[PDB]
């Protein structure tokens, strides 16, 4: 019988919890959103990377839901290269910022993908 | 009635409340007949003629059965088809809306037995409710989770718990990766613990795990009540305590206190969550009854962001609903039971919950079948868990990653699901041990 | 379920709420078990094992199928009597006694239909209820 | 009276409300007519005869003494037993419930003194009542205080310090070990202490204390007041400081008050401790009165989480009452003054409070006679101790602490408990300084 | 104690709040120690020395036995009084000065019993209460009715009529000639019998009386309940129906609903009867317990128009607080149980209500002793009649209007009562009727 | 006269302000729970064992009440060594954290002990 950890779990959501991704299934999962017509797009985080509440505490406000984006979504994007490209690219300018990989469906109108594609020293 | 009210030439109009009725008449009454019946003993229809009749023109307000096709191999069965003016109905009632559909002719006489199979909402009527209070896109941008099924866990037992040890379940289930804990549907207020003292505790519990996992958190608090003072007591405590989700038993506490329940969680930011409980009691023999799908679109009405749907793991029926709680536009079907073209006008979808004796075996199929607009609660499947609630959850939370990944991979679900939980056997020692308990 | 829901030497107290459903189960499922499983589908009852029962006393809170009669000129259709403590319900409630009696068991697989008859309403629960704005004899 | 009140062949409902009353009557008069004139007195009974007693059904709603049994040593003096009809009484109104049984009978010229010894009050009453905003789990969890009876200190002198100098004396206390200080049932709002002022002085004190100390601690908030508007707007600003206990003198401000202040408790989370101020007015003497354990029922139907019982250090008669307070169901046991089986139905219990004249040496008697689920309140048993009230609080944690950890390994608290005491004395300086003070 | 409580050299202050306490001592304990433990256990008082006392000067809080005479014929048994200063008083609520001159005192082990007999209220604190809503001569010229006693019928039975035929009997009464009728005390919301229906039909009954008669007539609906916002809501429907009285029952509702319920009749022109049900419990006894004059002290500064107050036919001790309820300055007076003399510097008197068997042969004595400001209650003594209620009415309302001629012309109602009462019966068959069925 | 430190001098409730109990004494106060029929089970805390308000400031809220569960309550337990053992195993896993042992009463439905079994560095 383990018990869950406590102490530095922190998890950033949709695939999380499964050992990190390499180059090679990083590189599938971008596959997926090009097959889907999704636009990819890299966000990253250099402070704390979890939701908070500093600003407000009404129902469904929550801080730390919005990252930054990194230079803008890459429209007519056909190879995961050129994604895994800016992600080194944003790992090299931000060593220490979370960085995950997003993706827009401007059909459905709205983000529909999400999930960590770096995270700094030890995390 | 044969007269008045069969109208085969019939037009409907894209006004028109349109009905598909699985009619069973008594022998000796033939379908025309009954059709008319159905139709009359749902509008106007007098046993005895009355002078202030011709007060007004009651052709305008009458119901007209305008089609009859026989069940295929039923005996003395047949689908009625029943277009209702748009004129009968209040605005935003779902209440009035029944009340004129199926209010009166299930009793009749004439009639062994009648289903109301499906229901055409005009857009003009859909046009005046409000619809989910939040819906799919919102829900998910809101708790910023995207790519994959939500999920959640029923607090068991039910009843016996005091508040503070249900808390500590809550607590111990999030932390380990599910999104939502949940109120069963019969916990409102009772003896042993107050809603009062468990809404508090929950929510002390789900910050905690919030905090922990750095993961947005809910729990279903369910506000059901006696009375609508009561219902907004607890709905308004909800949002005291700054959380995020509500529940409500739609049919139990009812249509016009959901409506009531939908518009304060629209106006306050709520999530809504909506148990159907009683659902089997009206939609469950094919014969007599409602369908679920009816039920459905009603919910979707009112409105709720969430709603229990089942479980498949009639496949084809089943994901027939899906479609109409979820989709803008969803084509006639037969096949899936879909009557009618229905046509949302930007009503948000609703997210459809899976629920049921469900675990980590039936995720690849869940998965597959629901895509990921939808979530999926697990009772048993994660208090049932041999090292406890957190390693139960993260099995759940592991076994449904390892199945987004695959599928986006490629892989497919159907053929390799129980391949790839065992690959995340391997290297999660919590899903390894769910596995054992299991399949 | 047979073991922990069937308890044919049960007396009901005052306080139960008792409810007689007309039970017709599938074939090849035998009245007792049905009637068990009527009781724990409405009350209790767990597909599995969970660790939090242990946190409390699950037989003051369980529904109990305490008689089963055979319905007559019926095949395979039987009158199952269960009892559900007080405990249960919130007071003044009509919602919350639907929803626990009427809120589940309809669909369990087991049933082919399933008939909810009447309920003996303990007058310690009656009480909790307003009733009738005005009733018969002052509406007079 | 004679013929229609006393039956003594008559058995007792369910819904029945049941009384004991001690009975003297006049010299002359026997016990069963004085025993139908009890129950006449007490119910219907008119001095003449009435034609509208004829518009009803008056066996219905009479009152009847059903038993009579002479009182062992004592000169003409009874126990008769009165069985009162359910429709007599309105739900949830203990105001009426004694106005009904105890407004009128005590004049009564042929009763030389007269005393209700026992209420039986049936489930179906019962359940009309809200009972104690919380009850004894309920705030255990809440306080996260299991184990071992709280800790109170009564802050004095009661009147005569400004409300500073009054925080300073509840920081003092509560930074000690002892969970809980108090305003003595005088202090309301007087010319050198307004109520605010206390309460906000009494708010920074506690909230000092509780980061110092890192346990939860109260301090219980008089908001007895003249009017329902004053007393509510005392609650009201207890609320708004976030703080866990209020007061009332629920005997001089009154049952309908004390009813109002409970259900707001119920709806805002807060713990209400009950003093019985005036209570020996009433249940003092033997032979005329009330005795406190009706009075204790009342509490507990009317709705207080804690109740001042008493000292002990009658025994027996006090552990009666104390099960009816604390206990699901009671059984009969005349030797402990419990003249009828009571229920209660799941209403929470009231946490028994223990006061008067008690210090460290009283510790091991009060921890066995009462258990773990009580308050022992220390006035000058902390403010007397010789180095402050820091020290005075830690002596009695102290002394506490040893017992129960005594007891649990199985010592005899009854016949060691001297012997714990003298043994912690070496190890804490604290505790050493206040037994050379008392004994 | 002795030293610092027992003060005979002290003067007291036209500020200070006197009590008059009959102390009977445990036997050993001299008069000046238990004067001094009653006026320390009833103010300051510790059983240890506490380093707080000397934050403030303690002598200006204490209260002080300062007087201490033997009580004559009485073994044991000493009238002790003590000064307790202004400033330990919450202004406006008698819950308070109760709290703290009742709260703790009585169940001191040293005092084998223990009863308040009076109360000096000093002016500057008699001017913190509102007082009765109207008193006495304001509920004159509302009611128009001037040069003798008010009439009055309560209606019996208590328990059992339904809304209506309660109304029925209330017409009946009043028509006859009846100023008011009135609910029993246990007359508050029952299955039988709610609230609302009784007010209505009362309503209905009371209107048409009025319109036969041309008086002004009033039934006094009883508002006592289980909380203040039940109170209040049977208060405010009572202002809606424009009627002119309501009442209370103070002791078991309680000191701060009533205060609440007096001041919301100031501000909404309702009279406030009050009724004293369960003040036997408190004031038979001579040895322990609470005379009725401080009682009724109480209730003229809470406030209330009407006060039960018994029915003499101790003489001299009814007089007495009579007086102290109706007059501006009453003056001390032992052979009238009058302790101290007491001004109310306006604050308006209270009619007493006299009650409790009586009939048409009383009359002439209660008219003698009361005098005008009284209202004479008849249940039995007009629901009796054998003509029925009109007729009761009738009679009564004759025989008093024959004594108050008689009375004015002159004659001694004391010596001619009877033929007073004999001389109307020749002209008035309704009242020849009465005496034959009661003398 | 000596005076109550202010620093340092956090509590954690029953059996607190006693000296910190042996092996013996624990073996004795975990057969206490046993001889009651009461359910032991352990509790930890790695960040700040005291209560405080962070989330919510409503009367009875406070947050650091709950703890988190090492395993599952030892239901069937007979020996105090099993107890004690779990603690040295919680103890190893977390020597930096604040373990207290709580028992429940299955038959009141409510937990009913909570006492300190071990305290980290300094504390
Ligand atoms: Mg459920
Ligand atoms: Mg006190
Ligand atoms: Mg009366």
């Amino acid at each position: 019988m383990q018990v869950w950890p406590i102490l530095n779990l922190k998890k950033y959501e949709t695939l999380s919890y499964l050992p990190p991704l390499t180059t090679d299934q990083l590189a599938r999962q971008v596959d997926y959103l090009l097959n889907n017509k999704w636009v990819p797009c890299l966000e990253f985080e250099t402070d704390h990377g979890f939701v908070y509440r500093e600003h407000h505490n009404s129902p469904g406000y929550y801080d730390g839901r919005y990252w930054t984006m990194w230079k803008l979504p890459m429209f007519g994007c056909t190879d995961p290269a050129q994604v895994l490209n800016e992600l080194e690219e944003c790992k090299k300018e931000y060593p220490n910022a979370f960085i995950r990989i997003i993706g827009f469906d401007s059909n459905r109108e709205v983000q529909c993908i999400s999930f960590i594609a770096y995270k700094p020293a030890g995390y | 009635y044969k007269l008045t009210y069969y109208t085969p030439e019939y037009e409907t109009l894209d006004t028109d409340i349109l009905a598909a009725f699985r009619v069973s008449p008594q022998p000796g009454v033939p379908p025309e007949e009954a059709g008319a019946a159905v139709a009359a003993e749902s509008s106007t229809g007098t046993w005895t003629t009355v002078w202030t009749d011709g007060l007004t023109n009651l052709d305008r307000y009458k119901g007209r059965c305008y089609h009859i096709e026989p069940v295929a191999g039923e005996e003395n069965q047949y689908i009625c088809y029943v277009a209702y003016p748009l004129d009968l109905f209040e605005e935003g009632s779902v209440t009035n809306m029944f009340t004129s559909i199926v209010g009166n002719v299930f009793g009749f006489k004439a009639l062994r037995a009648l289903r109301l199979e499906d229901l055409r909402i005009p857009v003009a009527y859909v046009k005046t409710f409000q619809g989910p209070p939040h819906g799919i896109q919102v829900e998910r941008d809101k708790l910023n989770k995207y790519g994959r099924p939500l999920l959640g866990c029923t607090i068991k037992p039910k009843l016996g718990l005091s508040a503070k040890n249900y808390g500590r379940a809550v607590y111990e289930c999030l932390r380990g990766g599910l999104d939502f804990t949940k109120d069963d549907e019969n916990v409102n207020s009772q003896p042993f613990m107050r809603w009062r003292d468990r809404f508090l505790f929950c929510a002390e519990a789900l910050y905690k795990a919030q905090a922990e996992t750095g993961e947005i958190k809910g729990h279903y608090l369910n506000a059901t009540a006696g009375t609508c003072e009561d219902m907004m007591k607890r709905a308004v405590f909800a949002r005291e305590l700054g959380v995020p989700i509500v529940m409500h038993d739609y049919l139990t506490g009812g249509f016009t206190a959901n409506t009531t329940l939908s518009h304060y969680c629209r106006d306050n930011g709520l999530l809504l969550h909506i148990h159907r409980a009683m659902h089997a009691v009206i939609d469950r023999q094919k014969n007599h009854g409602m369908h679920f799908r009816v039920l459905a679109k009603a919910l979707r009405l009112s409105g709720g962001d969430h709603i229990h749907s089942g479980t498949v793991v009639e496949r084809d029926i089943t994901l027939g609903f899906v479609d109409l709680l979820r989709d803008d536009y969803t084509e006639k079907d037969r096949s899936r039971g879909i009557y009618f073209t229905q046509s949302w006008v930007s009503t948000p979808g609703v997210l459809p919950v899976a629920s049921g004796g469900i675990h980590v075996w039936h995720m690849p199929a869940l998965t597959e079948i629901f895509g990921d607009d939808s979530v999926l609660q697990f009772g048993g499947g994660t208090l049932g868990h041999p090292w406890g609630n957190a390693p139960g959850a993260v099995a759940n939370r592991v076994a449904l990653e390892a199945c987004v990944q695959a599928r986006n991979e490629g892989r497919d679900l159907a053929r390799e699901g129980n391949t790839i939980i065992r690959e995340a056997t391997k290297w999660s020692p919590e899903l390894a041990a769910a596995c054992e308990v299991w399949k």
